[PDB]
DNA sequence: CGCCTAGGTTGGGTAGGGTGGTGGCG
């Protein structure tokens, strides 16, 4: 996260940080979306032009965490996976279209104060809650800046970062970048002549974006960190995996099975 | 099959669930206007 | 007892804390 800040305790119980077992890295970002089913990126998953091809044993996943690196005793809960669902037209040739991933884990963890699903967006919510200039928020222990190339500061954060965003309209996202844009993305960041900075940054693809619901005061996942180029470079905005446009696979998936 | 969660999904047990606001909602609700 | 900074699947923020039990020094 670029340019955001620390998050209070327990503010994103739905943070969920994706791991690997060996050698012990943190991945990406996740988010949690009921007791069995994590929701994160799928290029943090496979991602074949670097290699990039984990299997549910080669990771395992960490809920309720505010530290980036201490082991959190008694408040953070570590669960390895099941099995690992990529949207099967995820499309890492070129463009990272249909950024998505579900993950299920082999136990179900149990609920508790730092540990709370957010809710998946429904049509009424995203035609209400998405829309230019609305803000959502990011959240993600990725870094502090463009880590590739000499920069002053820290890389990582100790803790949870969070910052909050507008939405940006579909013709300016599409000429920010030479990019393909698809309907299963949007983008979201300040305008250079907002004066206002942030954005997300390697690390943190995985990572929800959450809208609070004015109507009902619930919080919905809206998007998932997905990509950019740079981070928080003026004229570019962070792009984000559009949950709702891909509600009917998730749904497809989640009640597939009775178990 | 969904498991536990849906019911209470988006209520955060330290926020909504105890009506305390964090620090910076404020500015989202207020972008919708 | 009041300080100081510390392993561990883990820092030092302090010997609780968003968590359990646990020093060494004057
Ligand atoms: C990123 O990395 C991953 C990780 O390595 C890598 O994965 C590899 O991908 C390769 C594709 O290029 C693939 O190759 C295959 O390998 C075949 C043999 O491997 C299979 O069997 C061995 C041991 O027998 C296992 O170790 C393997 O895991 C693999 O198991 C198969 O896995 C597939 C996919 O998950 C299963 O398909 C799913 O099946 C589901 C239903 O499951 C059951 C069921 O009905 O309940 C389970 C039952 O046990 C089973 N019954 C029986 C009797 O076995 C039935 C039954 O198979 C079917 O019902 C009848 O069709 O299935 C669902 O249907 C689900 O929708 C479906 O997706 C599959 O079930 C499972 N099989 C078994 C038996 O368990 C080779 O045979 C295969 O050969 C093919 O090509 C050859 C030509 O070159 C040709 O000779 C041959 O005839 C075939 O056409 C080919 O080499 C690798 O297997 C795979 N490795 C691993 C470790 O997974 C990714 O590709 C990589 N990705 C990228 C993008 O880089
Ligand atoms: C995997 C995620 O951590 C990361 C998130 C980046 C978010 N950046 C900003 N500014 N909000 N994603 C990536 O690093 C992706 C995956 C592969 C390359 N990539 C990029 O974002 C490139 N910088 C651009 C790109 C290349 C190919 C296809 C799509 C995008
Ligand atoms: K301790
Ligand atoms: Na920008």
């Amino acid at each position: 996260i670029v340019e955001g800040s620390d998050a209070e305790i327990g503010m994103s119980p739905w943070q969920v940080m994706l791991f690997r077992k060996s050698p012990q890295e943190l991945l990406c970002g996740a988010s949690l979306i009921s007791d069995r089913w994590v929701l994160t990126a799928a290029h943090c998953l496979l991602y074949p032009p670097w290699d990039k091809n984990f299997t549910e044993n080669d990771l395992l996943v960490r809920i309720g965490k505010h530290s980036r690196t201490r082991y959190e005793r008694n408040i953070e809960k570590i669960s390895m996976l099941e099995k690992i669902y990529i949207h099967p037209r995820y499309n890492w040739r070129e463009n990272l279209d249909r950024d998505i991933a579900l993950m299920k884990l082999k136990k179900p963890v149990a609920f508790s104060d730092y540990i709370h699903p957010v809710c998946l967006p429904d049509r009424e919510t995203a035609a209400s809650l998405l829309q230019a200039g609305y803000k959502g928020r990011v959240t993600g222990w990725g870094n502090l800046k463009e880590t590739w190339t000499a920069n002053v500061g820290k890389g990582q954060p100790s803790v949870l970062q969070v910052v909050n965003l507008p939405i940006v309209e579909r013709p300016v996202c599409k000429d920010s970048t030479r990019i393909r844009i698809t309907d299963n993305m949007f983008c979201a960041g300040y305008k250079p002549d907002e004066g206002k900075r942030g954005d997300a940054c390697e690390g943190d693809s995985g990572g929800p974006f959450v809208m609070k619901s004015p109507f009902n005061n619930r919080w919905y996942q809206m998007g998932i960190v997905s990509w950019g180029e740079g981070c928080d470079r003026d004229g570019k905005y962070g792009f984000y995996t559009h949950v709702f446009r891909l509600k009917k696979w998730i749904q497809k998936v989640i009640d597939q099975f009775g178990e | 099959t969904f498991g536990s969660g849906e019911a209470d999904c988006g209520l955060r047990p330290l926020f909504e669930k105890k009506s305390l606001e964090d620090k910076t909602e404020r500015e989202l609700l207020e972008s919708y206007i």
